[PDB]
């Protein structure tokens, strides 16, 4: 089974800011990450397929990156809504693993 | 037929797609001998059509099919044997070695063009009739590849597109003219696309058309008509915003033509598409993210309008059924006042997605134009991954 | 032959019947790879015969061929094999795909037709050489259905009778007429029978004979008989109390020619029969409760008169052994005077009688007219369920 | 072609090497049902190339393949399958029956020439247009031998050479002339060579050239040039220090042209060699102890200057995978100006070497002249000797 690790397990950042978030696995799972948000008292979302293409409707500031066994979703311009916790999810093979999350704190 | 063809014909009204040929491959590998294939095409003879694909030396049920998933090794040939048969040890042709193929029959006979060797010193042979003809180094050393799928001749002119260079990056895509085996003429990519990967044609009115892959930046097709008389080309995307290749973006309201419209990196799918105006239809997988289903689509003037749309569907395979590789092919030599237009759908099994087999093969799939609206039904793979275990 | 075929014989006078071919098929795939094929018929060629049927896509003994019962999936082709092989993956050559057929050779080259699609988006499509030339969609989206077996031409002429409505109900019978693979015309059911299920013909003094299923309401045989030139045709019942189809009641002495003789509710099986007045003959199961046995018997004028019974029987399948479906087929290019008549006998395996083992498959066991007597032999497919656990 | 062959061409310019055909029989051999072969040759027929070998009569995993090791048996025949498909039960045709063959085609038909019997009353006989029509008794009752590879013709035409007598000794060769299946002369040998063996042959410009074995006293390699037209013939040594035998010694700076280089004793193995000046490649293995490896190096003028060296090469196959016997064939039928010249590897697997087994058998691998500068891979048999465990 593939391994999703996030550490960080919380991170802060003011409003206006970046934050960078990174997703890490246990081989080469071929930039086959997903991320989702999930705001507190709310389903999960997608943001994020195939580590870059942004899913209907999430703005531009939302970027996907990584390779190999190492990704990051960054955000920019962290907006008040933005705190929540951030999860990754392997899409290589299946069991699709993800990651155990992590918070954003606005700072 | 002992005098070279002409393509004089234009496509048939394609109102709806009957099924041509699907052998039951993986279905009949659990029990008789049939050989691990990858990259399937369909190519007409003036006597028979005929499933092709690359082998991978192996039985789906011998214990070297584990790790079919390489694409390349020495072990791979271009086989044919005939419609909806399997692959099988004793009835599977060899045409030709290496791991990147592309034939097509002039009229008189057929061609076929193997790519093999290492990534760096790979080499085309192009036979021709059985026996080589002519042989072509690299001219950038990262691995040299041609169609995988029926490319198309006229008056004794066939335009096969290789390329060599990354599909990441800028790479150096190269349309070749033979005539009988012989190097006539070739072409650098001249026209809008970025970078071109793995044709699959068509002709139609003295006119050869391809739809390709942007495995660089692109999730909408590369298109290329080439004039096999003036032995000339470009190159655009497809205009619509129903975007074929996969994975991919949402669908715009508003794609665009001569751009990679964006969303996607490195990474693509064999594909087609009938370019004919109010009568055009683009096959895409029903998955936006994998291989999954296949549908084909009226979408009328899709090369041209930028904000063209579907006015009919039809699905070849459910979202919850696997597809992959799709190119194109035409019985050119088939009694009629026009060209009954196909294609096939490569249905991909094993690794990486159902991991608990070792290996990865698949099936053939195939549709024709019919001018009738048929009733649609959907054609799975058909086989339990579990029954192999 | 390169003009087309003329029924310019009659029957030849049969006396008894002799052993043309038989497939040991499921004798040989306890261990060759023989795929699971129902619904047999045989039909030849100016150049040979070969036995036909519908195939499953998985062999006898692969996993997969659990379940072969269900009559239709999109995993069955029409597949010939050379005259008493078995159907295995590897002497089998595709003919189109679905899960309905007929065939038949027009003197110049054939015509096959496939009938495909689920239940209410079923479509039929008419391969002739080897290439697909019309398609038909359902006309009432109820399992589109036509022959079972070799369909006959005349002077470039194919009569073919499909179904698509209810075997419970009315369904709607249409008699097509085709020429060279294009439709020339059709015609709806005309004439006294009630609901026309699976024809099986033959041709002599250019005209088309059929017998057929009454699957709604009839233990007796809907008979249809074609004018090839005329483009045109009636439908009765054989009066002959001597009942054909099974299950069936007993035999009355006085049968009924132009109403379905009643007793049985909607079942039949396929069957067929020589009319040909003094010299006919009836197959029919020598079970009156299910497939069981064959038996071939003289009942002289039994498509006219309503009281007549055999003057002489023939055994080709004991009691003690199991029959299934049965059509008939001629080698319309043969030497001689006459017609040397012919049938063939579907022997059916597994499931839903013999349930130990998880499928269903069968043997062709087949006859011709001998005008001597000679003695008889029964034809037992001949496997032991045993040996397949 | 309905009329004789003419060698009328010279060599093509061999600049590289490219793939012509490699059959991955071994390691579709773990689960088809391939015969256990040994001794491959690959020889044309103006319509067809095949590969050639030796049986022995039992499939690689079947039981009876337990010592194939044993050269000789009344088990085995030359069996020919087409171009890169496996020696399988089911599409393998046998030529003939024996031990040591030698076949080839003579513009009209070809001939086969079969060796049998016990070691002491051995027995040729040459089949020509699969009739036997002459034999050849021994002449000297110990294991009476002939080429292993494709032998030539020229205007009806085709030398044979044989060798009677022992691999130790003195042994007595014999060059015999065939036309049309009859003695037409034949020679005892004539030049320098000490003792010959099993040679492999090509044509150019109406001369048959043979690079053979010097199992007696020998690592280089005794030459025979024969005049089809003069029926006459000369032998004597490849001049060049690069030694092509193996087992081996060093090589020298200074080879010997008329007398056998010195350093191994009775010990050989099957090679060939292309002598045509400037333009000469000679294949050997790479190990100088083992069959491992395949290299093909241009050593300008290698038959005539006894202080030659490679100026370019070319690996067929890693010194960490096996190699064995090679032997050369051309397409003597095919369109152009010269002869694309080629040849096979065998490809020896099971034992001594890999004992875990207990059989040996092989794989062809095949190459041709390209005149382009291509790129080289190199080409492993492929199986994994430990999953037949
Ligand atoms: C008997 O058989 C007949 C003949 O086979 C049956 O008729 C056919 O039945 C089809 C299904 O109804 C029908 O197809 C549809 O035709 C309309 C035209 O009015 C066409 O727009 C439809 O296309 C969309 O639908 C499928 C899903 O059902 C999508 O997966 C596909 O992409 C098309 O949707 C996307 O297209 C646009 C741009 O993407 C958007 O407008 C749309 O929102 C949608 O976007 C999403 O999907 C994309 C990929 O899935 C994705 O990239 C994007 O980001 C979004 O996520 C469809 O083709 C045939 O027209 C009809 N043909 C005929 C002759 O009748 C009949 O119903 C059967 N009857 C019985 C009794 O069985
Ligand atoms: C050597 O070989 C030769 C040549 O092969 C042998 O000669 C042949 O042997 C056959 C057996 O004797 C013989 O057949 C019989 O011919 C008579 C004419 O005189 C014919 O009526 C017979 O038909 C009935 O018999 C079988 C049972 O044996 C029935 O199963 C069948 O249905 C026929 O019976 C039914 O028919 C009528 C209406 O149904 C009724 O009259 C009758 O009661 C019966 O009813 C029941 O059966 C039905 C189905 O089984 C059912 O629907 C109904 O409700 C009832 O339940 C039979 O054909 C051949 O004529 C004869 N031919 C020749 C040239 O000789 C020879 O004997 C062999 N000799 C040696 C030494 O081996
Ligand atoms: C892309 O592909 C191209 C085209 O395929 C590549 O180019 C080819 O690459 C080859 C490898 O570099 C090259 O071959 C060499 O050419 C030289 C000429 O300048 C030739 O002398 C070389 O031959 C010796 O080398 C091999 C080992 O590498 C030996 O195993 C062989 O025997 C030759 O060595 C022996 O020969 C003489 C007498 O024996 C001695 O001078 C020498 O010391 C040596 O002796 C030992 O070896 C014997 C057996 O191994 C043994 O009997 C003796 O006792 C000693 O133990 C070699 O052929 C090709 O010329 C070149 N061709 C072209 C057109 O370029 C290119 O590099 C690839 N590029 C990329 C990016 O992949
Ligand atoms: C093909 O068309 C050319 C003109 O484009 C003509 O000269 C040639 O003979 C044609 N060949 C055939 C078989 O139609
Ligand atoms: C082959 O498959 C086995 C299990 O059947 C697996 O453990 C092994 O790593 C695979 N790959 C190779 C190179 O053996
Ligand atoms: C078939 O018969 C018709 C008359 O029904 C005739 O015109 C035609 O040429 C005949 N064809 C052959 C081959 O007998
Ligand atoms: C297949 O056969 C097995 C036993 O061999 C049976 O238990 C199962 O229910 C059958 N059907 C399917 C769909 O698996
Ligand atoms: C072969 O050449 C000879 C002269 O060596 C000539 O007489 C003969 O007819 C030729 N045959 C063919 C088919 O070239
Ligand atoms: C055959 O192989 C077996 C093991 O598989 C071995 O023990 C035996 O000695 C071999 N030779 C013969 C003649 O049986
Ligand atoms: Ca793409
Ligand atoms: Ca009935
Ligand atoms: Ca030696």
């Amino acid at each position: 089974d593939i391994v999703m690790t996030q550490s960080p397990k919380f991170m802060s950042t003011s409003v206006g800011d970046r934050v960078t978030i990174t997703c890490k696995a246990s081989q080469d799972v071929s930039t086959a990450v997903v991320w989702y948000q999930q705001k507190p008292g709310q389903s999960p979302k997608l943001l994020i397929y195939w580590a870059s293409t942004r899913h209907i409707g999430v703005p531009d500031r939302f970027a996907g990156s990584g390779s190999g066994t190492d990704y990051t979703l960054t955000i920019s311009s962290v907006q008040a809504e933005d705190l929540a916790l951030y999860y990754c999810q392997q899409h290589y093979s299946p069991p699709w693993t993800f990651g155990g999350g992590t918070k954003l704190e606005i700072k | 037929i002992r005098d070279f063809n002409n393509l004089t014909k234009g496509l048939c009204t394609i109102n709806s797609w009957h099924i041509y040929g699907k052998d039951n491959a993986v279905r009949i590998g659990e029990d008789s001998d049939v050989l691990v294939t990858r990259e399937p095409y369909v190519s007409c003879d003036p006597d028979e059509c005929r499933f092709y694909a690359l082998s991978q030396g192996t039985t789906i049920r011998g214990k070297h099919s584990n790790g079919t998933i390489h694409d390349r090794s020495q072990y791979r040939a271009l086989i044919s044997w005939p419609l909806s048969s399997p692959p099988t040890v004793y009835n599977s042709r060899v045409e030709c070695i290496g791991w990147s193929s592309t034939s097509c029959h002039d009229g008189k006979t057929r061609m076929s063009i193997c790519i093999s060797g290492p990534n760096n010193n790979a080499s085309a042979v192009i036979w021709y009739n059985r026996r080589p003809v002519t042989e072509i180094n690299t001219w950038a050393r990262n691995i040299l590849r041609t169609q995988e799928s029926e490319c198309v001749c006229h008056n004794g002119v066939c335009p096969v597109v290789f390329t060599d260079g990354s599909a990441t990056g800028p790479a150096e895509t190269r349309i070749y003219y033979f005539k009988e085996g012989k190097i006539l003429k070739w072409e650098p990519l001249a026209g809008t696309a970025k970078h071109i990967e793995e044709c699959s044609c068509y002709g139609e009115r003295a006119e050869i058309t391809c739809t390709c892959r942007d495995n660089w930046q692109g999730s909408n097709r590369p298109v290329i008509r080439i004039d096999p008389v003036a032995m000339t080309h470009t190159s655009q995307y497809i205009c619509s915003p129903v975007l074929t290749d996969n994975p991919r973006p949402n669908d715009p309201t508003v794609g665009k033509c001569n751009d990679p419209y964006p969303g996607n990196n490195n990474n693509g799918v064999k594909g087609f598409s009938y370019l004919d105006g109010v009568n055009t239809w683009l096959g895409r997988t029903i998955s936006r993210a994998s291989r999954s289903g296949y549908e084909m689509l009226k979408v009328p003037n899709a090369l041209t309008d930028d904000k063209s749309k579907p006015t009919q569907g039809q699905t070849i395979v459910l979202n919850t059924d696997w597809s992959g590789y799709s190119g194109s092919f035409m019985d050119y030599w088939a009694e009629g006042e026009c060209y009954r237009a196909c294609f096939y759908v490569e249905l991909i099994r094993g690794r990486p997605k159902e991991d608990k087999v070792w290996w990865t093969s698949n099936s053939i799939v195939s549709m024709c134009s019919s001018t009738e609206f048929l009733g649609q039904w959907d054609w799975p793979d058909g086989a339990k991954i579990e029954y192999f275990l």
